[PDB]
This record gives structure tokens, C-alpha cells and sequence, in this order.
């Protein structure tokens, strides 16, 4: 018929945007031929977290608030600055061989095959909201800076 | 909602669930319920080396959804507060993982 489907749906059940709002970003979102976590993205109809929780259920992404994270153990040098602008990603933390990428797109995938390539590391994603990235990657620079030059 | 519980029988499974890097410590807590990042929870805790159960009034900091892409268990990682009564329990578990601490092992979150 008209259901209200992913990303929308999921907004709808969190509380964070509302029936006909997301009924009109399915829509529109249609009509314009723009993916609808994108589409929720560009339109600023929630905010980043509540897009981010609504990503995490819908996609079956693992989902952290980095500003509980200990900046001391950020494995943000392992990534090129080159990287890091090119994709938004904000590498997290290495266990063994494992290089955990907080992304706040879902589906970016060739970000992860670039870190790969870049690290020859095991790349895991963790979806992190796009303000969360943007802010608490300068706020990791820094502190990594502050070790030298 | 109400109490979460979490009994670990064994360091391996406290390997598991511990976050090192957490602010203060953190612990992954096996749930299907769903919760928001940065919901207030209360979690009974229960660790191998006896029997008590340890009150943690953490934060969310972390989840993983039903459903999850691989073999990811669903729940919440929790955040131990930063007084005493939080540190207690991460001082208690980074000396149960003694020797654990360098493992390359994958663990339930990070």
C-alpha cells in the first residue's frame, strides 16, 4: 500500500520524527532518487544521534557514543589525514588485528576497502553520528599532537 | 526499564564483556531490550571470582542491535560511574584479567 518503511519507520518508533514527516521524506526522498538515511541526512529532519540510532536497528550496526571513549587509546594515526578527509570516518581503536572505523553512513563501504588497503588491518565498522566524528576527530588530533611532531 | 543482570562465570567471559576503553571502565551487558545512548541504567553484576552482586549505576554508551550483521550479541555497553563505587568494579575487573590485558581475542564490543 504505503507503508512507512526503514529508516523512516524506525524514526517513526523512536519517537524522533513523526508519521507524516516520515511519510514525506519516503516520498520525497523517492521522487528525487536520493537513499533515505542520505535523504534524513541532507533534510536535518532528526538529529545526527537519533539518525544514528535509527541506522544502527535498521542496518544491524554496533552503535557508540565516543565521547565516553578514553581519547588516550584512539588509533586515529593509523589512518592518513588524507583518508580521514577524504571518507568522514573516525578510526576508533586496534585489538590485534583489528582497526575499528566509526562511520556515520551505514552503507560507505569503499572507505572501509581504502583503510584496508591503507592499513593491511582487519577493518571493523561502528556507527558513530556525524557530529559526534567531526567534533571528537579534531578533539583526538589534538590530543595525539600533543605527544610531538 | 528495571534491573539489568549480568553473571560472568569466567574470565574468558569477562574478557568478553569488559571495555577498556571506556572512561572509567565500561561493560557490554547482553540484552534484547533496546536502549538509547546515554539512557541512565542499573545493572547487577556479577563477577567469577565469588558470588556477590555488584550495584553498577552506569550510562549507555554503546549498543548493538538484534539482528547484527555477523555473530554480534545484541545488548548495551554500560559505563561505570567515575567515583568509588565505579572504580571499584573496573579495579576489580582489570586485576581478574590479569594477564588477559594484552590479549588479541575479540571481545563483544571493541
Amino acid at each position: 500500500s504505503h507503508m512507512i518503511t526503514g529508516i523512516a519507520r524506525r524514526l517513526v518508533q523512536d519517537g524522533a520524527v513523526e508519521e507524516a514527516v516520515a511519510r514525506s521524506a519516503m516520498d520525497q526522498a523517492s521522487a528525487a532518487k536520493v537513499p533515505l538515511p542520505q535523504w534524513f541526512a541532507e533534510k536535518k529532519l532528526v538529529t545526527a544521534s537519533q539518525l544514528a540510532a535509527a541506522n544502527a536497528v535498521e542496518f544491524g550496526m554496533s552503535l557508540l557514543d565516543v565521547s565516553a571513549f578514553d581519547a588516550s587509546q584512539n588509533a586515529v594515526k593509523l589512518v592518513s589525514e588524507e583518508l580521514l578527509q577524504k571518507h568522514q570516518v573516525l578510526p576508533l581503536f586496534k585489538r590485534g588485528n583489528r582497526l575499528f572505523v566509526g562511520v556515520s553512513n551505514p552503507t560507505q563501504t569503499r572507505a572501509l576497502d581504502d583503510i584496508k588497503f591503507h592499513t593491511n588491518l582487519v577493518v571493523e565498522p561502528i556507527l558513530v553520528d556525524e557530529d559526534q566524528i567531526r567534533r571528537t576527530l579534531e578533539q583526538w588530533q589534538a590530543s595525539n599532537a600533543a605527544l610531538g611532531s | 526499564q528495571g534491573i539489568l543482570s549480568l553473571a560472568l562465570k569466567d574470565k574468558p567471559a569477562l574478557y568478553s564483556a569488559y571495555m577498556p576503553f571506556v572512561k572509567g571502565g565500561g561493560i557490554f551487558v547482553p540484552t534484547p531490550k533496546r536502549y538509547m545512548l546515554g539512557d541512565e541504567v542499573f545493572l547487577l553484576l556479577t563477577l567469577p571470582d565469588s558470588s556477590e552482586r555488584l550495584p553498577v549505576a552506569g550510562k549507555v554508551i554503546w549498543t548493538t542491535p538484534a539482528g547484527a550483521q555477523g555473530n554480534r550479541a545484541a545488548g548495551i555497553g554500560v559505563q561505570f560511574p567515575d567515583g568509588p563505587e565505579g572504580e571499584a568494579v573496573r579495579n576489580k575487573i582489570e586485576t581478574l584479567l590479569a594477564g588477559l590485558t594484552t590479549s588479541d581475542k575479540p571481545t563483544h564490543t571493541m
